[PDB]
């Protein structure tokens, strides 16, 4: 059994990785339920409401129109849950189209997919800018 | 074997693993002209 | 069944008034092999590691010395997880002992006790302040 | 049917659930141990 | 028609349920060109003039951070007035962020919003503190 | 010079200082600030320790206003509040201190809404008046 | 007569000059009574 | 003859008075092919277009939605124009809604209505707030 | 006929380009019957006496004492009058000396020439500070 | 027909006329008194 | 299609007229996700932040307030970019708000809009003064 | 250690540098930088008093290169400013100094246009290459 | 005899202490023809006139509506003059009915009884907002 | 002769009058309507 | 030399009186590096920090507007400290600009000056309020 | 890695985290954390109505906090202010609530004067306990 | 009394010495009295705030930070003035944090300091970039 | 022997302004065996690795290619130390390619060469960013 | 002896020294490769 804190870092750099060298395949590390809201806003002026199931979360990946996002991970946080699964919890700066960076706060949960053995999927995918909401 | 999502084994690192260069050059092989210089 | 957001604002109001009220009783949200992270800064300016078991629990709220510490929740975000789990971000302002307000995000993880329905135990816990990471 | 707003009928009683509990309190006590003092 | 005094007793309960619940959704129970004026908060703190419009209304009681609002109601007195609409008066305690019981008094002015029968919609919310004023 | 008709909190501004000022100098005369559907209720306690009910009328008014001794009454308004209400009426919200025939000094809450006479322009009568004593209430 | 639009000649002041009264005092009565008291 | 700095300080003090009065009546100020603008804003940052025609001034003042609207005239300068007309030029400040006073800067073009001697009507209107465009 | 707005808009090119490059052949825009209205304080501060003609337009212009006379056009509406004239309102900042830049509306009624088409004269110049009115 | 934009042809062509004329100058002689020098 | 060089001279005379004539409409030359960089003033003037779109880059031109913005345009070379847009490089002196002739160079890319045949929009548009680098 | 693919300021800047410091090293070896259809341009003049006309194609491109006598270049860029562009082109204006053979330094404006290689990830060629000198302009 | 500024001092003290607790009583400060001024617009705009006398200045007093009349005294100068009475400068913040505090300046005249020793009465009472002059 | 900071001796007694009076107002009747109510 | 009790209360009884009488000379009860930390109250509002020195505690006690504050001492507890010092714990009830009766709690640490016998002088100043706490 | 000496303020809210603990659990062990010359008044209140006075030494406050037989005491410390003072002592302002023997929580006031041992290096004893519920002031 | 040519061309070659080695001491070539024009920087340069002493000078001239200042003096014109005075006005080009060369324009009136014989300090001291009036 | 305050000046003014013109020859400052630590983060954030040698420094400084630095030099502080030599701190802004200004420290070590009097080299460069490491 | 400010008799040319170079530069080699280029 791999250690949490390893598998959590190991997944954030992987996910931030292919968040900007190929944002069009961020949809892969989602399974058939996963939640997925990345920090929006909306006409009422609310945060916007987290969507589920691969598919949607790729149209709302796409939607999000990420162009060569730079993140620079200031905290990565990873402990054990439920079914040996990993809560990770990550502070950092995500500026995207070379704009100017915004603090975020990220939390990630990612379960065993139950055949491959040290092979998980993120269930869980929570974004949110500090701006949008302090 | 640490692998996430449906990506195989160091999928992502051999996609990311590319570094910039221009025209035919090989990476690293412009700066040797320079470093032929004193 | 309850909704994985309703879960989680119940949870937030109830344990952000526990910890302003009674920190001594803080400890019986957690169950054993529980984690617990909230902290600052180790001997060597590093976050520190997680605490876990109800005692030791207990023992950490204790050494926090959480003086009327109070709360400004900016925003909550509460979504099912596996193993019919609720995954709560927490983001707001946090003030102890009256000192300035300061932004922290915390990631509940609540897991379903199999004994009584509608009941659930703080699985993980892991508090973050901002100034400390930036 | 007395309702308020934009809100159907009993949905402010759906936004809350007296049978959640957390840890070991028993129901309403952490209201009794917060709200009397 | 309902009776003034029920229809104020069914308000004031739900509009504090909500307020100690979910102040996020307090702006639904307004409805445009409505009133809603609450204590005080500016660089002196003392004048706070009144917003109207569900999105103003939003922002404010997002500022005002009601978290955990307890309230005691000692006293509601509701009449009839213009347009069929009633003029509730509640008098009580009220603790914000678990401070201490202050005293306060509270004038709704609600207004039937004419096509859904027995529906009415908060036109004028007026706030105030006996500690504010002697 | 504009002829600017008054705001909401103007308007219910100089209404409480004419009220209350009436109040003490004549109060028989205060039932002329109600009309025919006023309903009005001040501080009152029945047999059963609970708030009094209220009048709906400006008869049942000038009985009530009648049966308030309300002889020689000093009052010290701390707050007033107005905004504009349902058909261009106006809702005011006060706070102050109350005293009849001389006792000590009661904190008061009281409610009053205003609505146009109609017939005459800038013209309003009291159709809600609600106050309370602390006192019987907290 | 300088009037303006199709307002007849001081309607708008007439729409206008209307003084601030409350129940059926006529204007300035209500403070007569103060000024009875010295 | 009248003087056109007397013309224009009465129709200012009758439009301003008429518009916190009776603002449903400020058609009746204007002609068959005068033009109004009230200073707004439209869906790009850009100031609002005028509208031309007595129905659709009408229709643009009830748009605008008037109520209680406190003026403090700060500056009038009226002028003698072509076949007689008055040009007048107003500076002050407009609050709408007994809300914060804006400053705004204003034109108006009175021309003689043509039978009737010493009877003018609103040829040209252009309001603008300061704050919308400086 | 050329579009009121493509009138003013031109005209107020021409002006304030006029203005700073060479004051002295302002004049050239006015003619007969001309009010010039530019002016700052006097004994009484708020009035300033309008200048009529060509030669008095000429002596006021001289008397300013334009110099280097930087403009800053935030806003410009142009509406068709009388006479096929056109009336533009001018908010923006102007420069004296390079000196501070401060706020200013000008009020140009253009009037056309009767002999030649698409030819127009200033017939009204109405120039106001703000400084000096608030 | 190239166009930029959403500009239609000669839609900005359009918007100069070049033979408006104010007060007593002939047509250019502004600016030929300004950029000139 | 046609010359590059000739879409480039068409595109050049077009946008230096229309900035002359009227500033307020350069954001109608660019469209959505387009690149416009023009100097600016962060705090120093030094600082150049680019921005993206339309009401963006309105913004941007209109903060510049080009009053009168002469140019004379020395060299304009043109040629054939990535999916048949088009890149113009133009040498010239540029004087905003009657200053003197400042050498500038500026870099368009021009890409095909894809419905309309024949039809350009300027997806780049970086331009720099000479002397603020030299 | 997000690997993060370098922006295109970055790009850009290090392009710069590496042509520039071909250009004074090994000029012959400059034509590499460019594709089949590349277009280039540096500075010239034809004997009418105009600018030099265009240059498409690798070949001919370093002929063009090769008959500017480019022998010991001294180069001083005084400004980079690189922007994305289409089919994740980078788009580059280069404000700098430049002296062939030495001369004095001429003052020279110069606009990049390179676009990925395709078959190599983070790969580019210079796809539009346009130099001028300012004397030979202004 | 007591110092100037003692008794300016006490009588600040006195005078802004029972405008907030029982402003009806403040005409028992001033005696027979005393002159007090607090006003600033007007029916015309102009600054109030003057109300002398016991009798007319309890009836200014009471037209005032003062309701809570907090004040912040920033300074208290206080002189000798003639007749053995005392000139007092004050300059401070006045906000009434808990609304915005206003910068004001009051000076005020005392005069000394002739009868009784240690005693003053308000000759004179100038008072003048700042926002309703600058 | 216990004294605090810069003051002589009696400085904070002198401070102050007690048998200043304004207006018709006895002796310390302003502090009696404004000291509670 | 002088019981501690009899200091104790003969400096309440004065520092009291000078605070009723004349908050602008407070500062001379305090020394160099004495520190003065009163109620929250700030531009944020919560952390109001100590300040030392005379002129900064000048500065502290001039912020803080103290007008006729009206304070009721129910007990006061004198007792000796190091340096041959005293500790004074004073509560009570206390009223600036005429509020209500706030319970409030103060801490002086006074120490002697030296030079002059039975001279004290405040070192430390810890004020608190009922309600801000509890 | 340095061995900053800790603050007054975080010497203060650790001295009372650990003095309520201490008093929580062994109130017989509380009398260890006065010195000889220590004074030392907790809510007291003779056969008179007016507050109790002070004992000052070791042993007397030993005798006095067993007569106040401390039986299961809970504390909720709602504020903790303190500052540095003479010789390096520390001042500390404290407000809470108690209860002995699961009585209702009574709001109690308390300031600390805590000085140096001297030997010792950052160790402290209580110099000065002066603690007052309000129900006996107010 | 020396040539005042003289006195002008050894204060320029002092001057534009110590501005190029060592501008923070170029304040002691002043007085009290001296006032210092050198540019202009509001909030886009064209408000030049002249400033008066020694200290407010230095200020000015730390607040330019000039770094390298290359000076290259094309006309020095020194003649005398009153009370034995001296007026230089000097033309050149002025590089500051290595920028080209920029034409400049300064005017210096240098006072006798009266002990000290041959002794003169700047007192007016006018910097003016010719480019930024052209 | 020269002031070390003057070598640091001169030192400081000469390093910068090649810095600026001509950073391909700022090797020469350098000997063998002299360290260079300008720098960023390298690879995780860490010090950048010193390189020592004039190759090693000539490659370093090419590698961060310093296009245009503007430096803004706030303070120079110069020191002797061992064997004559000057250390010399510089804290100030630097801006490479026209970007935004960011404080910087460098630490200068310069040591005497033996063989020429008056002559020295950087036998230290330590910069270092602010934002960098804050 | 004609000084400005507060400084005396070529304390200015004091300030400067000619003789200071660093690294392999020649006294006015970074002043040639600046000035006139």
């Amino acid at each position: 059994k791999p250690s949490p804190l390893l598998v959590g870092r190991e997944f954030v750099r992987q996910y931030y990785t292919l968040l900007n060298q190929a944002p069009d395949m961020l949809h892969r590390f989602y399974g058939k339920n996963s939640s997925y809201v990345h920090g929006g806003l909306d006409s009422n002026g609310k945060p916007a409401d987290a969507v589920y199931g691969q598919k949607e979360i790729h149209r709302k990946v796409m939607s999000q129109n990420f162009t060569n996002c730079h993140t620079k991970i200031r905290h990565v946080d990873a402990h054990a849950t439920l079914n040996d699964g990993v809560v990770v919890q990550v502070m950092g700066l995500l500026s995207n189209n070379n704009q100017a960076l915004r603090r975020f706060m990220q939390t990630f949960v990612l379960a065993p997919e139950g055949s491959v053995a040290n092979k998980f999927y993120v269930h869980n995918d929570i974004f949110r800018y500090q701006d949008e909401v302090f | 074997p640490i692998t996430f999502g449906d990506f195989n084994d160091g999928e992502i690192e051999s996609l990311s693993s590319e570094l910039l260069t221009f025209g035919d050059f090989l990476p690293g092989e412009v700066d040797d002209l320079t470093d032929s210089d004193w």
